[PDB]
């Protein structure tokens, strides 16, 4: 669902469409879809 | 629907109607998801003020 979120699309900076790790953390925190402990699990599962 | 967009930024939107906190309720409901500052600008209100 987060791909269609404007509050994360604006945080997307790379022209190729890539989103920085810190920016993607801040996007989750702003959208409040996932809580703090879940943030780390999503970060780990993300393609580092 | 297009015409109703004029009173969004006006400071007299809840006039001639019982409720005067409709903008505040809309802000408190949609700020966390669509951006609190964006909704404040849309409704013509200042959170700091």
């Amino acid at each position: 669902d987060i791909v269609g979120s404007e509050a994360f699309q604006d945080y997307v900076t790379d022209p190729r469409g890539l989103i920085s790790k810190k920016d993607f953390q801040k996007a989750m925190d702003s959208q409040k879809q996932f809580t703090g402990p879940e943030i780390q699990f999503l970060l780990s599962c993300s393609e580092a | 629907g297009q015409w109703d967009r004029l009173v969004l930024n006006t400071p007299s939107f809840p006039s001639n109607y019982w409720d005067k906190f409709v903008k505040r309720k809309v802000l408190d409901k949609h700020g966390d998801i669509f951006g609190r500052e964006r909704i404040a600008e849309l409704l013509g209100m200042d959170l700091a003020s």
